[PDB]
Protein backbone atom coordinates (compact mmCIF):
# COMPACT_ATOMS: atom_id res chain seq x y z
CA UNK A 1 0.00 0.00 0.00
CA UNK A 2 1.52 3.23 -1.24
CA UNK A 3 0.89 6.57 0.09
CA UNK A 4 1.21 10.18 -0.96
CA UNK A 5 2.66 12.63 1.45
CA UNK A 6 3.91 16.12 1.85
CA UNK A 7 7.89 16.08 0.49
CA UNK A 8 8.48 19.16 1.94
CA UNK A 9 6.69 22.99 1.19
CA UNK A 10 8.07 26.91 0.92
CA UNK A 11 5.73 28.28 3.82
CA UNK A 12 4.22 31.81 2.96
CA UNK A 13 6.73 33.28 0.33
CA UNK A 14 6.10 36.33 -1.70
CA UNK A 15 5.45 36.28 -5.89
CA UNK A 16 8.71 38.38 -7.16
CA UNK A 17 7.81 38.31 -10.47
CA UNK A 18 4.41 37.07 -12.67
CA UNK A 19 4.61 37.58 -16.55
CA UNK A 20 2.16 35.54 -19.23
CA UNK A 21 5.37 36.22 -21.45
CA UNK A 22 7.75 34.32 -19.46
CA UNK A 23 8.64 31.03 -20.85
CA UNK A 24 8.65 27.51 -19.02
CA UNK B 1 6.85 27.75 -15.24
CA UNK B 2 7.88 28.63 -11.67
CA UNK B 3 11.01 29.60 -10.91
CA UNK B 4 12.35 29.44 -7.18
CA UNK B 5 15.40 30.69 -6.07
CA UNK B 6 17.81 27.34 -5.32
CA UNK B 7 18.45 28.04 -1.73
CA UNK B 8 15.20 28.07 -1.22
CA UNK B 9 14.39 24.21 -3.24
CA UNK B 10 17.57 23.21 -1.06
CA UNK B 11 15.77 23.80 1.83
CA UNK B 12 12.68 22.39 1.04
CA UNK B 13 13.83 19.19 -0.78
CA UNK B 14 12.03 20.18 -4.13
CA UNK B 15 13.43 19.45 -7.18
CA UNK B 16 14.05 21.00 -10.64
CA UNK B 17 11.38 19.61 -12.87
CA UNK B 18 9.64 18.60 -9.75
CA UNK B 19 5.55 18.46 -9.88
CA UNK B 20 4.37 21.47 -7.61
CA UNK B 21 1.38 22.66 -6.18
CA UNK B 22 0.62 26.08 -5.70
CA UNK B 23 -1.78 27.56 -3.03
CA UNK B 24 -2.33 31.24 -3.22
CA UNK B 25 -3.06 32.60 0.51
CA UNK B 26 -3.87 36.18 -0.89
CA UNK B 27 -6.80 34.85 -3.48
CA UNK B 28 -7.33 31.45 -2.73
CA UNK B 29 -6.18 30.13 -6.18
CA UNK B 30 -4.48 26.45 -6.38
CA UNK B 31 -3.19 24.72 -9.05
CA UNK B 32 -0.54 22.69 -10.51
CA UNK B 33 2.61 23.35 -11.80
CA UNK B 34 6.54 22.05 -11.52
CA UNK B 35 9.60 23.96 -10.28
CA UNK B 36 12.82 25.63 -12.65
CA UNK B 37 15.57 26.90 -10.01
CA UNK B 38 16.38 30.25 -10.22
CA UNK B 39 19.59 31.97 -8.79
CA UNK B 40 20.72 31.50 -5.53
CA UNK B 41 20.00 34.08 -3.15
CA UNK B 42 18.41 35.83 -5.78
CA UNK B 43 14.82 35.26 -3.50
CA UNK B 44 12.84 35.28 -6.42
CA UNK B 45 9.31 33.14 -6.75
CA UNK B 46 8.63 33.77 -10.52
CA UNK B 47 5.56 32.44 -12.37
CA UNK B 48 5.36 32.34 -16.34
CA UNK B 49 2.48 31.53 -18.89
CA UNK B 50 -0.82 30.37 -18.13
CA UNK B 51 0.44 30.26 -14.28
CA UNK B 52 0.64 33.99 -14.27
CA UNK B 53 -3.45 34.04 -14.65
CA UNK B 54 -3.32 32.26 -11.04
CA UNK B 55 -0.78 34.31 -9.22
CA UNK B 56 0.58 38.38 -8.94
CA UNK B 57 3.45 39.97 -8.02
CA UNK B 58 3.32 40.41 -4.01
CA UNK B 59 0.59 37.61 -3.82
CA UNK B 60 1.72 35.06 -0.44
CA UNK B 61 1.94 31.66 -1.44
CA UNK B 62 2.32 28.33 -0.37
CA UNK B 63 4.88 25.82 -2.74
CA UNK B 64 4.33 22.15 -1.85
CA UNK B 65 5.59 18.56 -3.47
CA UNK B 66 4.21 15.63 -2.97
CA UNK B 67 5.91 12.19 -3.04
CA UNK B 68 4.58 8.42 -2.93
CA UNK B 69 6.27 5.58 -0.10
CA UNK B 70 4.78 2.15 1.57
CA UNK B 71 2.90 2.74 4.31
CA UNK B 72 5.32 1.82 6.95
CA UNK B 73 8.31 4.18 5.71
CA UNK B 74 5.23 7.15 5.60
CA UNK B 75 4.37 6.32 9.15
CA UNK B 76 7.87 8.12 10.52
CA UNK B 77 8.26 10.27 7.14
CA UNK B 78 9.06 14.00 8.25
CA UNK B 79 8.86 16.91 5.59
CA UNK B 80 11.15 19.48 4.60
CA UNK B 81 9.99 22.87 5.62
CA UNK B 82 10.92 26.55 5.07
CA UNK B 83 9.01 29.47 7.05
CA UNK B 84 9.66 32.73 5.34
CA UNK B 85 8.85 36.52 6.65
CA UNK B 86 9.12 39.67 4.80
CA UNK B 87 11.11 39.66 1.35
CA UNK B 88 11.19 35.91 1.32
CA UNK B 89 13.15 35.76 4.24
CA UNK B 90 14.05 32.30 4.87
CA UNK B 91 13.57 31.92 8.68
CA UNK B 92 15.86 29.78 10.77
CA UNK B 93 15.93 27.17 13.69
CA UNK B 94 18.32 25.84 13.92
CA UNK B 95 19.18 27.72 16.59
CA UNK B 96 22.76 28.45 17.38
CA UNK B 97 23.82 26.32 20.58
CA UNK B 98 23.77 28.93 23.76
CA UNK B 99 27.57 30.29 24.02
CA UNK B 100 27.47 33.68 25.76
CA UNK B 101 24.90 34.84 28.35
CA UNK C 1 -3.00 22.74 8.03
CA UNK C 2 -6.07 21.06 8.12
CA UNK C 3 -5.45 19.76 11.56
CA UNK C 4 -7.26 16.70 12.43
CA UNK C 5 -8.21 15.18 15.67
CA UNK C 6 -5.76 12.43 16.03
CA UNK C 7 -8.39 10.02 16.63
CA UNK C 8 -10.18 10.65 13.32
CA UNK C 9 -7.25 10.21 11.83
CA UNK C 10 -6.92 6.68 13.53
CA UNK C 11 -10.32 5.69 12.25
CA UNK C 12 -10.30 6.60 8.73
CA UNK C 13 -6.46 5.30 8.46
CA UNK C 14 -5.02 8.20 7.65
CA UNK C 15 -1.01 9.49 8.50
CA UNK C 16 -0.27 12.84 9.53
CA UNK C 17 1.00 14.66 6.71
CA UNK C 18 -0.72 12.69 4.00
CA UNK C 19 -2.54 14.36 1.07
CA UNK C 20 -5.64 14.56 1.63
CA UNK C 21 -9.20 15.82 -0.54
CA UNK C 22 -11.80 17.81 1.09
CA UNK C 23 -14.32 17.94 -0.48
CA UNK C 24 -17.01 21.00 0.95
CA UNK C 25 -20.71 19.68 1.01
CA UNK C 26 -21.97 22.89 1.97
CA UNK C 27 -20.36 25.03 -0.77
CA UNK C 28 -19.70 22.45 -3.22
CA UNK C 29 -15.51 23.40 -3.30
CA UNK C 30 -12.81 20.46 -3.81
CA UNK C 31 -9.59 21.01 -2.58
CA UNK C 32 -6.57 19.10 -1.75
CA UNK C 33 -4.16 19.46 0.63
CA UNK C 34 -2.26 17.28 3.47
CA UNK C 35 -3.39 16.76 6.91
CA UNK C 36 -1.63 17.33 10.59
CA UNK C 37 -2.63 15.86 13.60
CA UNK C 38 -4.88 17.82 16.29
CA UNK C 39 -4.96 16.81 19.88
CA UNK C 40 -6.53 13.74 20.51
CA UNK C 41 -10.33 14.32 21.70
CA UNK C 42 -10.27 17.66 20.44
CA UNK C 43 -12.88 17.29 17.60
CA UNK C 44 -10.89 19.61 15.73
CA UNK C 45 -11.05 20.03 12.16
CA UNK C 46 -9.25 23.22 11.40
CA UNK C 47 -8.49 24.81 7.62
CA UNK C 48 -5.56 27.51 7.28
CA UNK C 49 -4.15 29.96 4.96
CA UNK C 50 -5.04 29.31 1.43
CA UNK C 51 -7.53 26.30 2.20
CA UNK C 52 -9.81 29.11 4.63
CA UNK C 53 -10.63 30.39 1.37
CA UNK C 54 -12.67 26.71 0.53
CA UNK C 55 -13.97 26.37 3.59
CA UNK C 56 -15.87 27.87 6.74
CA UNK C 57 -16.54 27.19 10.60
CA UNK C 58 -19.59 25.09 9.90
CA UNK C 59 -19.14 23.76 6.72
CA UNK C 60 -19.90 20.14 6.30
CA UNK C 61 -16.82 18.65 4.50
CA UNK C 62 -15.69 14.78 3.38
CA UNK C 63 -11.69 14.38 4.14
CA UNK C 64 -10.84 11.57 1.98
CA UNK C 65 -6.95 10.07 1.36
CA UNK C 66 -6.23 7.77 -1.33
CA UNK C 67 -3.22 5.21 -1.90
CA UNK C 68 -2.02 3.02 -4.66
CA UNK C 69 -1.69 -1.31 -5.01
CA UNK C 70 -1.78 -3.54 -7.58
CA UNK C 71 -5.16 -4.51 -9.32
CA UNK C 72 -6.09 -8.31 -7.37
CA UNK C 73 -5.27 -6.05 -4.02
CA UNK C 74 -7.58 -3.25 -5.24
CA UNK C 75 -10.24 -5.93 -5.94
CA UNK C 76 -10.79 -7.01 -2.41
CA UNK C 77 -9.96 -3.51 -0.92
CA UNK C 78 -12.14 -2.13 1.75
CA UNK C 79 -11.54 1.69 2.85
CA UNK C 80 -11.54 2.86 6.35
CA UNK C 81 -14.92 4.77 6.58
CA UNK C 82 -16.16 6.93 9.92
CA UNK C 83 -19.01 8.62 9.84
CA UNK C 84 -20.12 11.92 11.94
CA UNK C 85 -22.95 13.60 13.31
CA UNK C 86 -23.41 16.24 15.54
CA UNK C 87 -20.56 17.89 17.65
CA UNK C 88 -17.86 15.75 15.08
CA UNK C 89 -19.67 12.29 16.83
CA UNK C 90 -17.74 10.02 15.70
CA UNK C 91 -19.73 6.56 14.59
CA UNK C 92 -18.61 3.08 12.19
CA UNK C 93 -21.62 2.75 10.68
CA UNK C 94 -23.84 5.30 9.08
CA UNK D 1 2.24 -3.65 -15.35
CA UNK D 2 2.22 -4.49 -12.52
CA UNK D 3 -1.15 -1.96 -13.09
CA UNK D 4 -1.55 0.19 -10.29
CA UNK D 5 -4.74 1.05 -8.82
CA UNK D 6 -5.64 4.49 -7.49
CA UNK D 7 -8.21 3.55 -4.24
CA UNK D 8 -10.28 5.40 -1.55
CA UNK D 9 -7.96 4.48 1.37
CA UNK D 10 -10.11 6.07 3.96
CA UNK D 11 -12.85 9.26 4.94
CA UNK D 12 -14.29 10.96 7.47
CA UNK D 13 -17.90 11.47 6.27
CA UNK D 14 -19.98 14.55 6.88
CA UNK D 15 -17.32 15.86 9.17
CA UNK D 16 -18.19 19.33 10.39
CA UNK D 17 -14.92 22.78 9.98
CA UNK D 18 -14.45 23.72 13.50
CA UNK D 19 -11.81 26.41 12.98
CA UNK D 20 -11.09 28.45 9.59
CA UNK D 21 -8.13 31.01 9.88
CA UNK D 22 -6.43 32.80 6.41
CA UNK D 23 -3.98 34.27 9.02
CA UNK D 24 -3.08 31.43 11.41
CA UNK D 25 0.86 30.54 10.07
CA UNK D 26 0.15 27.04 10.24
CA UNK E 1 -20.00 9.45 -3.96
CA UNK E 2 -21.11 8.59 -7.58
CA UNK E 3 -22.79 5.02 -8.11
CA UNK E 4 -22.29 3.10 -11.55
CA UNK E 5 -24.32 0.61 -12.66
CA UNK E 6 -22.01 -2.85 -12.03
CA UNK E 7 -22.24 -3.62 -15.86
CA UNK E 8 -20.78 0.23 -16.57
CA UNK E 9 -17.98 -0.93 -14.47
CA UNK E 10 -17.45 -4.04 -15.28
CA UNK E 11 -17.16 -3.18 -18.99
CA UNK E 12 -14.75 -0.04 -18.35
CA UNK E 13 -12.88 -2.12 -15.95
CA UNK E 14 -13.74 0.34 -13.11
CA UNK E 15 -13.17 -0.90 -9.84
CA UNK E 16 -15.77 -0.37 -6.45
CA UNK E 17 -13.76 2.09 -4.34
CA UNK E 18 -11.53 3.69 -7.27
CA UNK E 19 -10.34 6.94 -7.74
CA UNK E 20 -12.85 8.29 -10.69
CA UNK E 21 -12.11 11.54 -12.76
CA UNK E 22 -15.28 13.22 -14.01
CA UNK E 23 -16.12 15.73 -16.96
CA UNK E 24 -19.34 17.22 -17.51
CA UNK E 25 -19.88 17.82 -20.96
CA UNK E 26 -23.04 19.83 -20.18
CA UNK E 27 -21.47 22.44 -18.08
CA UNK E 28 -17.55 21.64 -18.43
CA UNK E 29 -16.73 21.14 -14.65
CA UNK E 30 -14.33 18.77 -13.80
CA UNK E 31 -14.33 16.92 -10.73
CA UNK E 32 -12.81 13.58 -9.02
CA UNK E 33 -14.26 10.96 -6.69
CA UNK E 34 -14.49 7.27 -6.47
CA UNK E 35 -17.27 4.92 -7.79
CA UNK E 36 -19.72 2.57 -5.90
CA UNK E 37 -21.59 -0.34 -7.49
CA UNK E 38 -25.05 0.27 -8.37
CA UNK E 39 -27.40 -2.50 -9.56
CA UNK E 40 -26.76 -4.58 -12.17
CA UNK E 41 -29.04 -3.53 -15.25
CA UNK E 42 -30.50 -0.39 -13.25
CA UNK E 43 -28.37 1.95 -15.96
CA UNK E 44 -27.85 4.34 -12.66
CA UNK E 45 -25.41 7.26 -12.52
CA UNK E 46 -25.81 8.84 -9.14
CA UNK E 47 -24.20 11.69 -8.16
CA UNK E 48 -23.92 12.01 -3.76
CA UNK E 49 -22.99 14.75 -1.70
CA UNK E 50 -20.65 17.49 -2.43
CA UNK E 51 -20.36 16.73 -6.45
CA UNK E 52 -24.08 16.87 -6.33
CA UNK E 53 -23.02 20.76 -6.89
CA UNK E 54 -21.38 19.47 -10.01
CA UNK E 55 -23.66 17.83 -11.75
CA UNK E 56 -27.78 17.61 -12.20
CA UNK E 57 -29.81 14.73 -13.46
CA UNK E 58 -30.15 14.89 -17.29
CA UNK E 59 -26.38 16.06 -17.58
CA UNK E 60 -23.84 14.14 -20.15
CA UNK E 61 -20.88 13.08 -18.07
CA UNK E 62 -17.46 10.96 -18.82
CA UNK E 63 -16.68 9.29 -16.29
CA UNK E 64 -12.42 7.92 -16.05
CA UNK E 65 -10.20 6.27 -14.39
CA UNK E 66 -6.66 5.96 -14.62
CA UNK E 67 -3.75 3.71 -13.51
CA UNK E 68 -0.07 3.20 -13.24
CA UNK E 69 2.36 1.33 -15.02
CA UNK E 70 6.23 1.11 -16.43
CA UNK E 71 7.29 3.01 -19.67
CA UNK E 72 7.80 -0.37 -21.37
CA UNK E 73 3.85 -1.92 -20.82
CA UNK E 74 2.59 1.64 -21.66
CA UNK E 75 3.71 2.10 -25.06
CA UNK E 76 1.06 -0.80 -25.79
CA UNK E 77 -1.49 -0.28 -23.22
CA UNK E 78 -5.25 -0.76 -24.17
CA UNK E 79 -8.00 1.38 -22.30
CA UNK E 80 -11.40 -0.30 -21.39
CA UNK E 81 -14.15 2.10 -23.38
CA UNK E 82 -17.57 1.65 -23.31
CA UNK E 83 -19.80 4.10 -25.03
CA UNK E 84 -23.37 5.19 -24.62
CA UNK E 85 -26.54 6.80 -26.60
CA UNK E 86 -29.75 7.60 -25.24
CA UNK E 87 -31.26 6.30 -21.74
CA UNK E 88 -27.76 5.06 -20.99
CA UNK E 89 -27.60 2.17 -23.11
CA UNK E 90 -24.04 0.66 -24.00
CA UNK E 91 -23.47 0.39 -27.47
CA UNK E 92 -21.71 -2.80 -28.71
CA UNK E 93 -19.32 -3.47 -30.65
CA UNK E 94 -18.35 -6.46 -30.82
CA UNK E 95 -20.34 -7.24 -33.83
CA UNK E 96 -21.70 -10.87 -34.67
CA UNK E 97 -20.10 -13.00 -37.25
CA UNK E 98 -22.50 -12.89 -39.88
CA UNK E 99 -24.02 -16.22 -40.26
CA UNK E 100 -27.30 -14.37 -42.47
CA UNK E 101 -28.01 -12.73 -45.63
CA UNK F 1 9.85 5.17 -15.26
CA UNK F 2 6.79 4.96 -14.25
CA UNK F 3 3.41 6.54 -16.69
CA UNK F 4 -0.28 7.14 -15.88
CA UNK F 5 -2.22 5.75 -18.15
CA UNK F 6 -6.16 5.94 -18.99
CA UNK F 7 -7.61 2.46 -17.32
CA UNK F 8 -10.77 3.14 -19.21
CA UNK F 9 -13.65 5.26 -19.35
CA UNK F 10 -17.69 5.33 -19.36
CA UNK F 11 -18.29 7.56 -22.42
CA UNK F 12 -21.07 10.11 -22.58
CA UNK F 13 -23.35 8.62 -19.89
CA UNK F 14 -26.46 10.69 -18.49
CA UNK F 15 -26.32 11.40 -14.51
CA UNK F 16 -29.87 9.73 -13.35
CA UNK F 17 -29.93 10.86 -9.84
CA UNK F 18 -28.54 13.88 -7.81
CA UNK F 19 -28.73 15.19 -4.45
CA UNK F 20 -26.71 16.80 -1.66
CA UNK F 21 -28.07 14.27 0.87
CA UNK F 22 -27.26 11.11 -0.44
CA UNK F 23 -24.42 9.17 1.30
CA UNK F 24 -21.14 8.24 0.08
CA UNK G 1 -9.71 14.09 -26.79
CA UNK G 2 -6.91 15.65 -26.85
CA UNK G 3 -5.53 14.48 -30.13
CA UNK G 4 -2.08 15.67 -31.38
CA UNK G 5 -0.32 15.00 -34.08
CA UNK G 6 2.00 11.94 -33.47
CA UNK G 7 5.35 13.77 -34.64
CA UNK G 8 4.56 16.77 -31.47
CA UNK G 9 3.76 13.52 -29.12
CA UNK G 10 7.37 11.67 -30.24
CA UNK G 11 9.52 14.96 -29.83
CA UNK G 12 7.60 15.16 -26.13
CA UNK G 13 7.80 11.55 -25.19
CA UNK G 14 3.99 11.60 -24.84
CA UNK G 15 2.35 8.69 -25.34
CA UNK G 16 -1.17 7.42 -26.43
CA UNK G 17 -3.91 7.09 -24.20
CA UNK G 18 -1.12 9.12 -21.35
CA UNK G 19 -2.28 11.53 -18.47
CA UNK G 20 -1.93 15.05 -19.89
CA UNK G 21 -2.55 18.44 -18.12
CA UNK G 22 -3.42 21.32 -20.55
CA UNK G 23 -2.53 25.02 -19.03
CA UNK G 24 -4.14 27.41 -21.15
CA UNK G 25 -1.89 30.64 -21.51
CA UNK G 26 -4.66 32.52 -23.11
CA UNK G 27 -7.46 32.09 -20.68
CA UNK G 28 -5.60 30.49 -17.67
CA UNK G 29 -7.78 27.76 -17.06
CA UNK G 30 -5.79 24.11 -16.15
CA UNK G 31 -7.71 20.94 -16.79
CA UNK G 32 -6.14 17.18 -17.23
CA UNK G 33 -7.07 14.84 -19.88
CA UNK G 34 -5.38 12.26 -21.84
CA UNK G 35 -3.65 12.13 -25.13
CA UNK G 36 -4.90 10.50 -28.61
CA UNK G 37 -2.36 10.56 -31.54
CA UNK G 38 -3.82 12.22 -34.80
CA UNK G 39 -1.92 11.57 -37.87
CA UNK G 40 1.36 12.18 -38.09
CA UNK G 41 2.12 15.82 -39.84
CA UNK G 42 -1.53 17.13 -39.29
CA UNK G 43 -0.20 19.49 -36.80
CA UNK G 44 -3.36 18.71 -35.16
CA UNK G 45 -4.63 19.79 -31.55
CA UNK G 46 -7.92 18.75 -30.81
CA UNK G 47 -9.99 19.22 -27.92
CA UNK G 48 -13.60 17.47 -27.59
CA UNK G 49 -16.84 16.84 -25.62
CA UNK G 50 -16.42 18.37 -22.02
CA UNK G 51 -12.25 20.08 -22.56
CA UNK G 52 -13.73 22.16 -25.33
CA UNK G 53 -15.34 23.91 -22.38
CA UNK G 54 -11.81 24.78 -21.33
CA UNK G 55 -9.96 25.39 -24.58
CA UNK G 56 -11.12 27.38 -28.24
CA UNK G 57 -9.20 27.29 -31.75
CA UNK G 58 -6.55 29.66 -31.43
CA UNK G 59 -5.80 29.37 -27.93
CA UNK G 60 -2.02 29.01 -26.89
CA UNK G 61 -1.64 25.72 -24.55
CA UNK G 62 1.39 24.20 -22.95
CA UNK G 63 0.79 20.05 -22.49
CA UNK G 64 2.59 18.44 -20.31
CA UNK G 65 3.17 14.81 -19.19
CA UNK G 66 4.43 13.83 -15.93
CA UNK G 67 5.75 10.41 -15.04
CA UNK G 68 6.85 9.09 -11.64
CA UNK G 69 10.75 7.75 -10.71
CA UNK G 70 13.23 7.25 -7.81
CA UNK G 71 14.56 10.42 -6.12
CA UNK G 72 18.48 9.29 -7.35
CA UNK G 73 16.82 9.17 -11.16
CA UNK G 74 14.48 12.39 -10.43
CA UNK G 75 18.18 14.47 -9.96
CA UNK G 76 19.55 13.87 -13.01
CA UNK G 77 16.02 13.94 -15.12
CA UNK G 78 15.72 15.83 -18.41
CA UNK G 79 12.34 16.21 -19.49
CA UNK G 80 11.78 16.43 -23.36
CA UNK G 81 10.87 19.36 -24.25
CA UNK G 82 9.10 20.54 -27.97
CA UNK G 83 8.95 24.62 -28.70
CA UNK G 84 6.21 25.62 -30.81
CA UNK G 85 5.49 28.78 -33.48
CA UNK G 86 3.70 30.08 -36.12
CA UNK G 87 1.65 27.13 -37.59
CA UNK G 88 2.51 25.01 -34.96
CA UNK G 89 6.18 24.74 -36.22
CA UNK G 90 8.26 22.37 -33.51
CA UNK G 91 11.47 23.50 -32.56
CA UNK G 92 14.33 21.92 -30.55
CA UNK G 93 15.03 24.77 -28.09
CA UNK G 94 13.35 28.47 -27.66
CA UNK H 1 11.14 4.10 0.58
CA UNK H 2 11.99 4.32 -1.59
CA UNK H 3 10.74 7.87 -2.08
CA UNK H 4 9.21 8.47 -5.28
CA UNK H 5 8.66 11.88 -7.04
CA UNK H 6 6.80 13.01 -9.59
CA UNK H 7 8.48 14.70 -12.37
CA UNK H 8 7.32 16.93 -15.69
CA UNK H 9 8.19 14.22 -18.10
CA UNK H 10 7.85 15.88 -21.07
CA UNK H 11 5.91 19.57 -22.81
CA UNK H 12 4.49 21.07 -25.81
CA UNK H 13 5.28 24.51 -25.12
CA UNK H 14 2.80 27.06 -26.80
CA UNK H 15 1.05 25.16 -29.31
CA UNK H 16 -2.31 26.64 -30.70
CA UNK H 17 -5.38 24.71 -30.44
CA UNK H 18 -6.66 23.86 -33.92
CA UNK H 19 -10.06 22.18 -33.17
CA UNK H 20 -12.82 22.69 -30.42
CA UNK H 21 -15.81 20.62 -30.30
CA UNK H 22 -18.34 19.87 -28.17
CA UNK H 23 -19.96 17.70 -29.92
CA UNK H 24 -17.51 15.41 -31.42
CA UNK H 25 -18.01 12.18 -30.01
CA UNK H 26 -14.85 11.13 -30.06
Amino acid sequence: MIRTMLQGKLHRVKVTHADLHYEG
Amino acid sequence: SCAIDQDFLDAAGILENEAIDIWNVTNGKRFSTYAIAAERGSRIISVAGAAAHCASVGDIVIIASFVTMPDEEARTWRPNVAYFEGDNEMKRTAKAIPVQV
